[PDB]
């Protein structure tokens, strides 16, 4: 059991003696410090850091179904019909 | 020694659930998990309360699961919740899965993991399918037909197994009877690969968004991992209620409440929506044969995916072409289920051949190219 | 008369309709003049107003559908 | 292709369309009675009994009186001796033809399929539907060519049907006033036939409102107490100070 | 003892409902359609 | 799963050449910028994968000060992560300072295995 | 030790035992709904247990009466269970008149056991382990347990055996020649 | 590590299976823990294999059970296995209880195992009758309305339960339909029980006929006690052969082959033998709820 | 078949009989003579 995860005693991590933690009682905390600013100024930032691996991906994958698309609608139409007969 | 500690089973439900040490930095998508047991076990729940009044027989079914729809208390609640939440099953094991390519949770410590999953996942349509020719609605008796004609494609074993597993000459009682025992037991076999996937887990524990070892900062299963499963659960029944009661049929296909006849083919045989991309590399392959073995290979090339992933990073949140990559291959799989449900048209012939040929070019080419072009960037970019 | 006929022969007029009305009229002229030729009946291939006719009729239900059954 | 997928019929503001909108049960018994009148000709509505329209379109008494009128096969004194009886409650509503083949000569061919799921197995449902019985124009298109018995109507795929348009307008005599035009007849068997495809409509609504208002509560809770529980993790800083 | 509350919140939830479904859809109901067709 | 062997072998082909190095060096250094790693106040190394027995053995020859700052550095990318906040730039970590501190007992611990696999393969 | 990170801003400006009461509120109220929730699901669920539409309507099924022989013993299929419908003569009726205040486990009479003597109803199922009695082995002269011997009145009172009530007597109306159940 | 150490599911065999430290001097009678074991599983399998072409339908029921009987390939065989494996599993258990009460396997250390096994027992119960009563035959029919009416003695929730449990006003469709999907999982859920079991007695290990610690010589279930358990499931199958074969019905109740009707009564409403002792109070005590 | 009768006498003694075959869906009943696959009949249709 050479686990790279352990329990609680020893989860596996190296030694790590000079960092200190600090938290507040959520007894004595606000829980919404955050959430109306996070929920534009955050969420907008996240969204435009990330739009671009989205929209270039997702702009040439639709692009090239709607060419696709219509394609096939220009077929299945009359002025298409000649065509369907020479594609097939 | 608490309790929950001393006590075997309390002991087995604390590592899991209670104590369990989390990342603190997994964000709710690591949630989607304890989503698909919940899922699971509410469609047991419902497919046992389906059993007690569905009938087997051909000539029965249909009109059984009306009689359901009809007469028995909660009897449409049921139907339409086990039929959705096939559906909602699958959503949320797709995110599961691109959760896992995205944040490169199939990588060395859990590869065993993923082996696990993998065949959960082809179980899981195995156990779909089957469910879905339970109806024995128009669509179901022809996506049986289909399905098992393609079975016959086998070279040495083709010819007669196909009579085999019908129990006939063709989709009749026998094979009714036959998927509805196999459809109750199949989810039951999956309950224990879901039990083996969590220990295959628990070993060497969840990933995280970061892709770097969570030991640092762990954090107790219980209260926070089980408050944000919580809220999924929540936000994933209140979507739920929306297409059960708001709104059920629209993932299904209308022509399954046909009585299904032999005599009369529907002018699409086309699966539900969550087949339809692996449907999509059936219709493209032109052999039988060589169809059937990329529509599996379309699932198992996953098995290949950790060995093909030369990254020396964990995951994809801090690697720009592999998150470009990652994200054209998700909406190239979108854009094969789509053909999926389509005819048999020119441009979509072409084009389903080319999704199926990128689908499995993403994980023999670009995984390995776009990981080893990342690692030899970055290696090059911080040693100034 | 029916409030159906009513909207339909309403809508009919509208300029969004309009030029789908002149083609169909355009395209019945055209096929009965070609169907009133002799060979009209070997030519392999035939012209038909079902493209026209469904483009009318989508653009007059699209307009017609949320007014219908405020009347009814 | 266009005729072969049928024309997409367009989306009618139901009453009963809208997440809490319920069937108008007004229009639900002017369907059954137009139903009864017109497509009991044709069409079975074998999966809807007599008891099912208690409490939705016809009271208990209605609906004993119509189940009394016809005559069902009772189950004979097993010395063999077949004999009729009286129609209760429970007994299924009979179809115009005991078998297919009764229908298919009767109707030349054409099976007229059972109306009790028709609005589920059909693509737009009730708009279907609609739009298939007003849809009958009073020419067909110009150069398109008829079977015999066979009628055009483009909202049927293929465009041929072998119906005739059946909804003439003043048809039937509405027992409540209501003017019986064919579009008017049209939208009351449109919903009655969705009520038989759905008879759990209106509970099924209902119990979704009430699923909807139960789970919303529980997903805002559920928020508040999470972002409460993790405020110690939000919040939590660190100091890192070596030699 | 849990089961208290939970039956008070079913039935609140359940007659608030019901009061409103009936209100907002008056009009479509059986019951008040009935005297109509009499 | 490639060895850091390999890729720093393939990175001094590149750099090798100035004809390709004044091409991708650029390059490399706006994918690294954009990665947004740095951000999250992590380093180069504090991504690489450490479930693996060389990449374990290196972390664990690393000197104190060293492993501290990584422990802290981690620690910090994981508040911020589960806090859904970035460093900004005054505190993000810079370019100069991507040492690629680990690099150096990664590749020692690759030399030991690879020795040890040719000495027995013969 | 050292100075902690200013927290002023993140502090809560209510009171101690305030705003853990507060928690305390939200997360019973969560429990609470989550409570009801998981009631009307399985309320919802465990009403399919129940007997669906079909056999409610089958139920209450009114049966063929008319002329038959007196004494004899009738057979229906009202509610599974067999009905012994039978037309006792007068002088079944005759013998229930002997009144029964001993020796009986539930004393009755025909009184209360049957609208009129030309048509008793009364279910045929036992008392004790419900079988089918047999319409003459009753020791009393009405029917009989054959599981256990017990032996059924005329009148349906269980006169011995281990029956552990009298014959139990359908909820089943008479009317002009037929069965009003 | 050894392979079967480290790998995860592996290793759960080994702890179960192969180096499971059993006491020395354990005999044979405590190999019918994996008798049972065997029992269920083939019992699953059967049962799998019956699903496949039995139909829940009170009028198509006993049809086809005779359908399989006479029509499917082997079917006569694989009920007759799931009939008469019912029975061995039964035979099985009261054994495995009567070593538990000889050998006082009961004590403290187990006490805990103890009580999942007696829940198993009853859910075994629970399971048979419910088997028992899909055939539909005229024993089935009766003892299905004999337990749904004792279910009756109680006092608060006796009077509206039972059409609860029968779907109906008496045993019918719904009935036959509940207690097939019922008795189709009621099986699984026990074995997940059977887990528990297991893992109740590998927490304290198993004990031994002396009645003292095993600690001092244990040997590893592999292949010692792997061996005794083959020799004691060869020998399980052969008996087990014996009654499938040569004399399947004997266990069985004849009119159990009768189609069930509420209409008449056989004689003798009686169970299975092994319900015998069970049922037997039942009849002694007067009370219904007492009984 | 291969118990008590060869295939020959077993087609023979169902083709003395007559059976109630699928009537033309027309409503249209009639009788066909035995084949293997058929049931032995009963003397009596039903019960009474
Ligand atoms: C006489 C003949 C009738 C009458 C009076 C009605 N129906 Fe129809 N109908 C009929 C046949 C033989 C068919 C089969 C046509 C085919 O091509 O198979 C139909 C068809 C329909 C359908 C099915 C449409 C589809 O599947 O796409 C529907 C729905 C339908 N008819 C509805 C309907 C209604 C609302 C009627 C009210 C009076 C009605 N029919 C009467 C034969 C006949
Ligand atoms: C992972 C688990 C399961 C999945 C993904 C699944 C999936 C499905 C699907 C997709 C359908 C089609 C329904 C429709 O087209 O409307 C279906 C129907 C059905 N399934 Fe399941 N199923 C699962 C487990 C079960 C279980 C456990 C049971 C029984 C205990 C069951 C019994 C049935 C029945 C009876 C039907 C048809 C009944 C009806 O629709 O009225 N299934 N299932
Ligand atoms: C079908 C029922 C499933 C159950 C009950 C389940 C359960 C879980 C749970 C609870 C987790 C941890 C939390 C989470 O990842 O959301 C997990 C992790 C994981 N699952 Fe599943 N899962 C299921 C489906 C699948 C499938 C089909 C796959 C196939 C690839 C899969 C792949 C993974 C991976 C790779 C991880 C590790 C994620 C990480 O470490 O970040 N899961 N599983
Ligand atoms: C029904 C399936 C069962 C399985 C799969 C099973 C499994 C086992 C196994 C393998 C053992 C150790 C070897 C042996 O005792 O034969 C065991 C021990 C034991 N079992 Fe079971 N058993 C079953 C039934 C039961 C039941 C129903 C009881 C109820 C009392 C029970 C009571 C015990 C006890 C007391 C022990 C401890 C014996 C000792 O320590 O010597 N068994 N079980
Ligand atoms: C502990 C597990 C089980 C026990 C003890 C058990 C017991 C029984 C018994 C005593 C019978 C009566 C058979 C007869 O009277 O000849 C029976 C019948 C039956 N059981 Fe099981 N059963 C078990 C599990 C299962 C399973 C897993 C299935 C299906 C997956 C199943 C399906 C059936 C069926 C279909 C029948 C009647 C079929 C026939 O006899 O032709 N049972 N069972
Ligand atoms: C109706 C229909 C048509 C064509 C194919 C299918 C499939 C299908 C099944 C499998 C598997 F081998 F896994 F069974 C693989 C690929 C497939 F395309 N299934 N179905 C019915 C259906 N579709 N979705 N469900 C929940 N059932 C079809
Ligand atoms: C035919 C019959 C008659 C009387 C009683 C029974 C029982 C029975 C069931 C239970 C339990 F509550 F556990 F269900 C308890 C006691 C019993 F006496 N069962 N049966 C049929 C049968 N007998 N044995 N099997 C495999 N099925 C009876
Ligand atoms: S026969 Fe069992 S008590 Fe009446």
């Amino acid at each position: 059991p050479h686990t790279y995860m352990g329990w609680w005693g020893s989860l596996g991590s190296p030694k790590q003696k000079y960092i200190t933690q600090y938290t507040i009682s959520p007894y004595a905390a606000k829980p919404l410090k955050g959430a109306a600013y996070n929920a534009v100024f955050n969420t907008f930032r996240r969204t435009k850091n990330q739009f671009l691996y989205v929209a270039i991906p997702f702009v040439v994958v639709w692009s090239i179904w709607t060419r696709a698309r219509d394609y096939n609608e220009y077929l299945y139409t009359k002025e298409g019909r000649e065509e369907l007969e020479r594609v097939n | 020694m608490p309790t929950r500690k001393s006590n075997t089973y309390l002991s087995l439900v604390n590592s899991y659930l209670i104590d369990s040490p989390q990342p603190s930095s997994i964000n709710y998508w690591w949630n989607l998990g304890s989503l698909l047991g919940l899922c699971l076990v509410i469609q047991i729940a419902s497919g046992v309360f389906l059993a007690m009044h569905y009938s087997s027989n051909i000539e029965l079914a249909f009109d059984s699961v009306e009689h359901i729809m009809r007469d028995v208390n909660a009897g449409w609640l049921i139907r339409y919740i086990h039929a959705n939440g096939a559906s909602f099953f699958f959503i949320c094991m797709y995110l599961h899965i691109g959760k896992a390519l995205y944040y490169g949770s199939y990588k060395q410590p859990r590869v065993m993991l993923w082996v696990i999953g993998v065949v959960i996942f082809i179980l899981t349509m195995a156990i779909a399918f089957m469910g879905y020719c339970l109806v024995y609605g128009q669509m179901s008796h022809w996506g049986a037909t289909v399905i098992t004609n393609l079975l016959s494609a086998i070279p040495f074993i083709g010819n007669d197994i196909v009579p085999f597993i019908w129990g006939g000459f063709s989709v009749s009682n026998p094979t009714i009877q036959r998927f509805f025992a196999l459809h109750f037991l199949l989810p039951f076999i999956l309950a224990a690969l879901v039990c083996m996937h969590l220990m295959a887990l628990h070993v060497h524990g969840s990933s995280n968004p970061v892709g770097i070892t969570g030991n640092i900062d762990r954090l107790p299963m219980h209260p926070y991992f089980i408050f944000k499963d919580l809220i999924t659960v929540f936000v994933f029944l209140l979507i739920f209620s929306l297409f059960v009661f708001y709104s059920p049929n629209t993932l299904g296909h209308p022509d399954n409440y046909i009585p299904g006849n032999p005599m009369v083919t529907p002018p699409s045989i086309v699966p539900e929506w969550y087949l339809l991309p692996f449907y999509a590399i059936l219709r493209s392959i032109p052999d039988k044969l060589g169809g059937v073995i990329a529509m599996f290979g379309a699932i198992l090339i996953l098995l290949s995916l950790p060995y093909t992933d030369r990254s020396i990073i964990r995951g994809n949140s801090f690697k720009v072409l592999s998150k470009l990559a990652f994200y054209l291959f998700v909406f190239n799989f979108i854009l094969l289920g789509n053909l999926g449900q389509l005819h048999v048209e020119v441009p979509y012939i072409q084009l389903g051949q080319f999704a199926t040929a990128y689908y499995f070019a993403h994980y023999i080419i670009v995984v390995p190219v776009i990981s080893t072009l990342e690692n030899i960037l970055y290696y090059i970019g911080t040693q100034t | 008369a029916d409030p159906l006929d009513t909207l339909r022969e309403e809508c009919t007029k509208t300029a969004a309709c309009k030029p789908f009305d002149h083609h169909f009229h355009e395209c019945i002229e055209r096929v009965t003049k070609e169907q009133e030729e002799p060979d009209y009946e070997h030519k392999h291939y035939k012209e038909d107003c079902i493209e026209e006719f469904f483009h009318l009729q989508h653009c007059v239900n699209d307009c017609v559908a949320p007014r219908l059954f405020n009347r009814l | 292709t266009a005729a072969e997928h049928g024309l997409h019929p367009p989306a009618y503001n139901w009453p009963h369309n809208g997440m809490f909108e319920t069937f108008d049960h007004a229009s639900i018994r002017r369907g059954f009675q137009v139903y009864r009148e017109v497509c009991a000709a044709c069409h079975s509505l074998d999966r809807i009994a007599w008891r099912n329209l208690v409490g939705v379109s016809h009271t208990t008494s209605e609906a004993k009186a119509m189940a009394e009128e016809l005559e069902y096969d009772d189950e004979p004194d097993d010395e063999g001796k077949p004999r009729k009886r009286p129609g209760k409650l429970a007994d299924y509503i009979p179809g115009p033809y005991e078998n297919e083949q009764a229908a298919r000569a009767a109707n030349q061919g054409a099976y007229p399929p059972d109306l009790s799921l028709i609005v589920k197995a059909r693509h737009g449902g009730s708009d279907y539907i609609f739009s298939l019985l007003t849809g009958y124009p009073d020419e067909p298109p110009a150069g398109v060519v008829l079977p015999e018995g066979s009628n055009y109507n483009p909202y049927f795929p293929g465009g041929a049907i072998a119906m005739g348009r059946v909804l003439f307008d003043d048809l039937v005599e509405y027992e409540d006033g209501t003017p019986a035009t064919t579009s008017q007849m049209a939208k009351d068997v449109s919903t009655f036939l969705n009520w038989a495809s759905e008879p759990e409509h209106d509970d099924r609504k209902k119990w979704g409102l009430k699923a909807l208002v139960v789970l919303s509560s529980l997903y805002l809770l559920s928020i508040w107490v999470k972002r409460f529980k993790w405020t110690p993790i939000k919040n939590r800083k660190f100091r890192f100070d070596p030699p | 003892t849990i089961f208290g509350g939970a039956f008070a919140f079913q039935g609140f939830f359940d007659v608030a409902v019901n009061k409103w479904w009936e209100e907002h859809n008056k009009a479509k109901l059986w019951k008040n359609v009935k005297g109509k067709f009499l | 799963v490639q060895s850091m062997t390999s890729v720093v072998k393939a990175a001094n082909f590149i750099l090798a050449r100035p004809t390709l190095s004044k091409i991708i060096t650029p390059l490399a250094q706006k994918f690294t910028a954009y990665a947004g790693y740095r951000e999250m106040g992590l380093k180069f190394n504090d991504l690489l994968l450490e479930e693996t027995p060389i990449m374990q053995t290196a972390i664990k020859r690393l000197p104190s000060e060293l492993n501290y700052s990584r422990n802290f550095r981690i620690l910090t990318a994981h508040q911020l992560a589960l806090s859904h906040q970035l460093l900004p730039a005054e505190k993000a970590v810079k370019p100069e300072e991507d040492d690629n501190y680990l690099i150096p007992y990664i590749l020692e611990a690759e030399k030991e295995a690879f020795e040890k696999a040719e000495l027995d393969n013969i | 030790n050292y100075q902690q990170p200013d927290y002023s801003s993140y502090l809560n400006n209510k009171s101690g035992q305030g705003s853990r009461n507060f928690t305390y509120f939200m997360v019973g109220s969560m429990g609470l709904l989550s409570a009801a929730g998981a009631k009307s699901t399985v309320e919802a669920f465990l009403s399919s247990f129940a007997a669906s539409a079909d056999v409610l309507a089958m139920a209450k099924v009114e049966v063929k009466l008319g002329a038959i022989p007196e004494g004899k013993n009738v057979i229906i299929k009202w509610q599974g269970k067999p009905v012994f419908i039978r037309h006792r003569t007068a002088d079944e009726i005759e013998e229930a008149n002997q009144v029964d205040i001993k020796t009986l486990r539930d004393p009755q009479n025909d009184a209360d056991r049957v609208k009129k003597p030309e048509w008793l109803i009364m279910l045929g199922i036992c008392t004790h382990l419900g079988c089918v009695p047999i319409g003459e082995a009753g020791d009393f002269g009405g029917w009989f347990c054959p599981c256990h011997g017990s032996h059924y009145d005329i009148s349906g009172r269980i006169r011995k055996g281990p029956a552990p009530l009298n014959l139990e007597i359908p909820e089943y109306d008479f009317t002009d020649d037929e069965t009003l159940l």
